[PDB]
């Protein structure tokens, strides 16, 4: 199997207090269609400044998003506390061939620190972890989305600069606060900034082994990792899967800009995913020293049909949704 | 031990591109996006370049 190193060496865990009410918030964000906003690029081929008919799995227009926030645990002094975070763990998601997400929309600007808001930090771009697979059922203490053979992992290491993919299985620990414990209250994963994240060496491994803290890898029979670099521009991702497995889409490797979503890199598991979830995830950094997030938007694709304005440089630029309205 | 057939500029020769195939004239002309994806094609799905 493949070689993700050793089990850490605690079965315990870090005590995980949710805290889902401070995470209550209102911003919705529509999709630009006339913007092209959302809009995967055709596979295999380019356009003149042409317009053309397409099909193909989009997100709806209308759709305003699911959003999410990622914060900082409980911290207090010059010392880590107990984790507080979202509910988020228990928001299991029908697979609905597959979905597109933005990163860094509230970038270059200002909010709150959620958690405990009244600090109004600036907030910047985080990037989002997640897991897929077959099936879910109920953890041991009766929480929502256990999950059953193996399963995809997604997750961003260390820095944002780190990305890193798994295909294998997970157990359960019986330490305290664990998913066997009796102590258990949801599963997370954190960082933690004041050694994580050094300038002159960034820590690699530093999700993985909060990862690993709450469950003991298994039969891992893949992993895969990519090269990624600070830009607080705003960037697209989303998951697909087809007959050929799961592929991966960014807009980052080519439209940094235009924001057009493009198939940076696929996947040798077709395995049927019949379900999708957000990982929590916590920064453990001093409560003077604490930053916000900035906000985070998920959308589900279907088989809808557009307009395509090519540029002459092949980005889409702007897009109809033929059953919006109609006027489109 | 050949005769270096990777492109000709040109006349109406068959051609084959990583399975895409058909027969036509190549010439060097200016570039058009989107760069790497390889295919242009038109709105009637002709190979344009």
């Amino acid at each position: 199997y493949v070689d993700v190193g050793p089990d850490s060496v605690k079965s315990a865990c870090i005590e995980v207090d949710i805290q889902q009410t401070f995470f209550d918030k209102t911003w919705p964000r529509p999709i630009d269609v006339s913007k092209a906003d959302g809009i995967i690029y055709p596979q295999g081929r380019t356009y003149s400044n042409i317009t053309i008919t397409y099909q193909g799995l989009f997100p709806y227009q209308g759709d305003h998003g699911d959003m999410y926030v990622y914060s900082a645990g409980h911290a207090t002094g010059t010392t880590p506390q107990k984790l507080f975070v979202a509910n988020y763990s228990q928001d299991v998601k029908q697979f609905a061939n597959g979905f597109v997400v933005r990163i860094g929309a509230a970038a270059n600007s200002t909010g709150t620190v959620i958690i405990s808001p009244s600090t109004s930090a600036t907030i910047r771009k985080i990037y989002p972890a997640f897991m897929l697979g077959s099936s879910v059922g109920n953890f041991s203490d009766g929480k929502m989305g256990r999950f059953f053979n193996h399963t995809l992992v997604l997750l961003p290491d260390g820095c944002g600069t780190l990305l890193r993919a798994f295909y294998c299985i997970l157990e359960p620990r019986s330490g305290n606060h664990c998913p066997a414990g009796n102590s258990y209250t949801s599963f997370a994963t954190y960082h933690t900034p004041a050694t994580d994240c050094s300038d002159g060496n960034y820590n690699r491994n530093a999700s993985l082994n909060s990862f690993k803290e709450y469950f003991n890898l298994r039969n891992c029979t893949f992993m895969y990792t990519y090269n990624i670099t600070e830009d607080e521009i705003l960037e697209w991702f989303g998951i697909t899967q087809t007959a050929q497995g799961v592929h991966l889409f960014s807009s980052r490797y080519v439209d940094l800009y235009g924001g057009n979503m493009f198939q940076f890199a696929t996947l040798p598991v077709y395995d049927t995913i019949k379900y999708y979830s957000i990982i929590p995830h916590s920064i453990r950094s001093i409560q003077s020293d604490r930053k916000a997030w900035a906000a985070f938007y998920v959308y589900k694709l279907q088989p809808l049909t557009f307009l395509l304005d090519f540029s002459v440089d092949g980005y889409i630029r702007r897009a109809i949704d033929c059953g919006f309205n109609d006027l489109s | 031990n050949d005769t270096k057939i990777a492109s000709q500029l040109g006349n109406c020769v068959e051609y084959s591109l990583y399975g895409v195939s058909g027969r036509g004239v190549f010439q060097n002309c200016t570039a058009v996006g989107v760069r790497q994806q390889r295919f242009v094609y038109d709105a009637y799905q002709n190979l344009v370049g």
